[PDB]
């Protein structure tokens, strides 16, 4: 009466964004140290859990 | 049939404005620049549906 | 003694907003990323629901 469970997922990687979707909830949202690029606004390539 | 009206649903012009509604009615916002929100009143309002 | 409803709902699409109306409730609310044209200004072509 102890079973077992089968749970596929699915992860997508490298996808876009759609266009309307591309923005940041607040101007200073999420700053680089100033006098550096954004890595925040390059095309992503990874995901994390 | 009696009052000839229709009742609007939950709308939005953007997705990312949309998402502020499922929090619930407060903490939608209504206008963005152009974009905007429609909240219902239905018969259904207060239902999980 | 199970019944039925018929409901009718309405969803503008291309409607614009007032004079009064077109704003935003700050500053950055929604901002698109440095150096990119803002959708969010523009005539709403769709919706969302």
């Amino acid at each position: 009466l102890v079973g077992a469970m089968d749970l596929t997922f699915v992860l997508p990687l490298g996808l876009f964004n759609p266009a309307m979707e591309r923005f940041a909830a607040h101007a200073g949202d999420l700053v680089p140290a100033p006098g550096h690029p954004e890595p925040r606004a390059f095309p992503p390539r990874q995901l994390f859990f | 049939g009696l009052f000839q009206e229709a009742y609007p649903i939950t709308c939005a012009s953007d997705p990312a404005l949309l998402r502020s509604a499922r929090d619930g009615e407060a903490h939608a916002r209504e206008t963005h620049f152009t974009q905007y929100l429609i909240y219902d009143a239905s018969p259904l309002k207060g239902l999980s549906l």
